[PDB]
RNA sequence: UUUCAAUGGCCCGUCUUGAAACACGGACCAAGGAGUCUAGCAUCUAUGCGAGUGUUUGGGUGAUGAAAACCCAUCCGCGAAGUGGGAACGCCCUUGUGGCGUGCACC
RNA sequence: CUGCCGAAGUUUCCGGAUAGCAGAAACUCAGAUCAGUUUUAUGAGUAUGUAAAAUGAGAGUU
RNA sequence: UUGAGAAGCUCAGACGAGUAGGCAGGCGUGGAGGUUUGUGACGAAGCCUUGGGCGUGAGCCUGGGUCGAACAGCCUCUAGU
């Protein structure tokens, strides 16, 4: 379920792979190559990331969150433990209904990977993140 | 790119001539001691991928056309843009009434028919 | 207009609603921003449903020529709400429909330049350009929103100088014509936009303050 | 609209049901690939089927 | 479509019922359409065939032949008509059976029971 | 009566015109360098 | 597309703006019997098409 | 296709053992004839939702086929409570430098 | 039915735990390493061993 | 230059034994949902044939003969395949 093509049968994942196949081939961005590689991965190799972890990772140590978009090829779940959500711009394959509502109602924007490719076709000013693969 | 066949003989199953209960449809021998599987000298050949024919000339009849199965007048009209590449072949279960209609239509389209003389007579 | 009729499934009703819009946009009363946003939702689909190139390039002229009909007080709001409604719907368009919305912006880009020239007869040009530069910088060329597509702005850079020369065939006066481009090249957080906008823009320094 | 609802409003006739969201926003991928946003940064396209 | 669960659409059960019917059921199974004149005069579309009924053959090789119904052979679902026969090898004329649905009744063999039956199926005598 | 060219055609034409300019500019240079290289 | 109707050829065209109206989806023009002019009509009806 | 000429060419399957050999099975032909169904467990993949998830014990409901599809009240099961480095920014002719580092492995 | 990959056939304890051979996955990594190979000279005893040269190959892994 | 079934098209180089074992892609059979506005008494299915053709192959198409009522291609499902 990797390497050449995705094993997934979703036609909309196949369209996203189509878009980033072109971007990874007709640009010199390692971001587009990295996104394409992760689009081929299985559900087990694309662990979800939480709203809390995105907020923590962006304002980490030196903080200086600014307005860089956060990209994760996977699901952005919600952390109900945290009470206040900052203003975040996140691009992800999927958002849960709780995560999407909390980002929008108090914060910024939720994007899909094709909306991100139009804003940052080279991936510039993006914070690409991963989930903890150790389950 | 004229049509070249790497082989014209069929691949007959080993011992199919000796036994009537054994058909001639090719079966890959599984016996380790069998000389046909070991590919000794003088033994019969086996289907290999090297015997495969040119992709450009594959499926092509000796006249350079590919047989396209046709069951009614709708199928013949499909070959309007491909009369130089495909020949119409009427199915065996198409009646002699429909065969006539297919043959007249194919004649106007400039489409070769492989079996245009079947089940019909002529009267000039 | 009633907006609903402007997006109707037959061209006759859409044309009739357009004709009745001239009276609606001419009233000497203040219009809220949401009212113009609702109106531009119907007007966007009037253009989105346009069928043939002859019609959809005459309909674009009708929409662009509708700007001087609007009252002077709420004329900026009409143009500002068009560029907002085009920013949020630009990505939802498809290839077989972008070529006619590209002309709609060009006709509306020229409409702003013509309106600046018309107002410049009775008022100082610098004040009018400052009013429009505020609208340009608060809407499309704003750096505080990252959701505005770069396709709109690249098109605006491509047509800024040529649509300006059309309004002033003899010569254009000195003003802050290119201020939204300078402000957004210097201050935007979109690296792709700020790196290729100078290449696309045809800023002629001959008729700008040096 | 009551049987199914929307992606942001719950269905009236299905308790706690929202219409599914898509992992792509504009499914016309030719619009994204052949857009001014993307075509302005790609390197000059090589040839199609190349000469031998 | 049928909706009652008291009627079966099973081919096995429908064929068994037709080919194992008693003679009372077979009487209604072999019904024939009335002619147009009788249809508008007796207000009846079709009737079971009876002996001495005057009929016309509508289908088959014997199409157009008229005659009385000499016998209703219920065991074979066949009608025997007068002079509608076939020559045998020895010269004896073997009668030919025609299905009741392939004939049209042009004159009814009216009796008291048939008249009551006619007014029973909404029919003016 | 007059059908204006699509705006995407104008954008592609400008991009194609620029790319052709680089190709031709780097073709006269290629000829000169090849002649100097062949002499070497 | 070009289709033949009882001995006459027509150029059938459809646009995306009539996709939801199947009865009015396709429009056709009669192509001239002169082959040179039929090519010109295809060129002028399909102007700025790929 | 039948036959002829020249050249070559052992009878298959099983078992054996180093491969064998040998010993087994096979008069012929047709038909039938052997990893299936189900209950657990684990892995991988796909799909839905996601700190949640699972409608179908059951109730509601289904006018036309009603053993389907559709809807869900209360429970319940499971789950939960220093360096290196991917990617990106800004400089540097470029290398390279500077700020920022996800996952994972070190401390 | 065709295509592709492809052994071991045995060290060690002791029916197995192994190891090893052959694949899959998760990686990082050429500004680096690896080798049924030959070397330089000196260490020890022509052979043997050594650290760092020649040749080839990108390799190490869990 | 039209050569976007992007699951397509195209260019280049190297390689080709194979038991156990592993992994892909296909052929065929009975039944099911969809489809071919499908084939059929002007002849379905089957069978026969030193007729013709297609595929490396499993197999498939077809002419003639025989025959007399049904049957198939494609997408998916299923199995006493």
């Amino acid at each position: 379920s990797q390497r050449s093509k995705p094993a997934s049968e979703n036609v909309y994942l196949k369209l996203l792979v189509k878009l980033y196949r072109f971007l990874a081939r007709r640009t010199d961005s390692r971001f587009n190559k990295a996104i394409l590689k992760r689009l081929f991965q299985s559900k087990t190799n694309r662990p979800p990331i939480s709203i809390s972890k995105i907020a923590a990772l962006t304002s980490r140590k030196s903080a200086s969150s600014q307005n860089k978009t956060t990209v994760v090829v996977g699901t952005v779940t919600d952390d109900e433990r945290m009470l206040t959500v900052p203003k975040l711009s996140i691009a992800a394959l999927r958002f849960t209904k709780s995560a999407r509502a909390r980002i929008l109602k108090a914060g910024g924007e939720v994007l899909t990977l094709d909306q991100l490719a139009l804003r940052a076709p080279t991936g510039s000013n993006t914070v690409l993140v991963r989930g903890k693969k150790h389950a | 790119v004229n049509i070249i066949k790497k082989r014209t003989k069929p691949f007959k199953r080993h011992q199919s001539d000796r036994f009537k209960r054994v058909g001639e449809s090719w079966r890959k021998p599984r016996g380790i001691d069998s000389c046909v599987r070991r590919r000794f000298r003088g033994t019969i050949s086996m289907p290999k991928i090297g015997y495969g024919n040119n992709k450009k000339t594959r499926y092509c009849m000796p006249n350079g056309l590919k047989a396209f199965l046709v069951r009614n007048v709708s199928d013949v009209e499909l070959l309007l843009m491909h009369n130089k590449t495909y020949a119409a072949e009427i199915a065996g279960n198409v009646s002699a009434r429909k065969r006539v209609e297919i043959v007249e239509k194919a004649r106007a389209l400039g489409v070769k028919v492989t079996n245009a003389g079947a089940k019909v007579r002529s009267q000039e | 207009p009633f907006i609903k009729k402007l997006a109707a499934n037959d061209r006759k009703t859409r044309d009739k609603a357009l004709e009745s819009l001239q009276r609606f946009l001419s009233q000497k009363k203040k219009f809220e921003r949401l009212d113009f946003l609702k109106l531009w939702k119907g007007l966007f689909y009037c253009m989105w449903m346009a069928d043939k190139p002859l019609y959809q390039q005459k309909l674009s002229d009708n929409l662009a020529a509708l700007v001087p009909i609007v009252w002077i007080d709420n004329r900026i709001l009409f143009q500002s709400t068009f560029w907002e409604t085009m920013g949020r719907e630009w990505t939802g368009i498809d290839i077989l429909r972008t070529d006619k919305f590209y002309l709609l912006m060009r006709r509306f880009c020229a409409a702003a330049f013509r309106d600046i020239q018309t107002r410049s007869k009775t008022a100082l040009l610098d004040k009018v350009v400052a009013e429009y530069n505020q609208m340009w910088m608060d809407g499309p060329f704003n750096t505080e929103n990252l959701a505005f597509p770069n396709g709109i702005l690249f098109h605006l850079a491509d047509i800024w100088t040529e649509e300006l020369r059309k309004v002033y065939p003899e010569d254009v006066p000195k003003a802050d014509w290119y201020l939204p481009f300078d402000s957004t090249i210097k201050s935007s957080h979109n690296v792709v936009l700020r790196k290729t906008l100078p290449k696309r823009l045809d800023r002629v320094s001959e008729y700008t303050k040096d | 609209d009551s049987v199914f609802g929307s992606t942001t409003e719950v269905a009236q006739l299905k308790k706690n049901y929202f219409l599914p969201e898509n992992i792509i926003s504009n499914a016309d991928v030719t619009r994204l690939i052949n857009s001014d946003e993307i075509q302005s940064i790609v390197k000059a396209a090589g040839p199609s089927r190349v000469k031998r | 479509m049928k909706f009652s669960r008291d009627v079966t659409s099973s081919r096995r059960k429908q064929r068994k019922a037709h080919f194992g019917a008693p003679s009372s059921v077979r009487r209604v199974l072999m019904s024939a359409p009335l002619s147009k004149e009788l249809r508008e005069q007796y207000k009846i579309r079709s009737l079971p065939v009876r002996r001495d009924d005057q009929i016309t053959v509508i289908r088959g090789s014997n199409k157009g032949r008229e005659g009385k119904i000499t016998s209703v052979y219920r065991k074979k679902f066949l009608l025997l008509i007068e002079r509608v026969t076939r020559e045998k090898a020895n010269g004896a004329s073997a009668p030919v059976g025609i299905d009741a649905s392939k004939v049209v009744i042009t004159k009814l063999h009216l009796d008291k029971d048939r008249k009551d039956l006619i007014v029973r199926k909404g029919g003016k005598v | 009566a007059s059908i204006f060219a699509p705006e995407s055609l104008l954008k592609k034409t400008k991009a194609q015109k620029q790319s052709r300019e680089q190709i031709v500019a780097a073709a006269a240079e290629k000829k000169s360098a090849r002649q100097k290289k062949r002499e070497l | 597309t070009v289709r033949e109707d009882n001995g006459k050829l027509y150029l059938y065209m459809k646009t995306i703006e009539r996709a939801h109206f199947p009865s009015k989806l396709w429009q056709r023009i009669k192509l001239s019997k002169n082959y040179a002019k039929a090519l010109e009509q295809i060129d002028q009806q399909l102007l700025y098409w790929p």
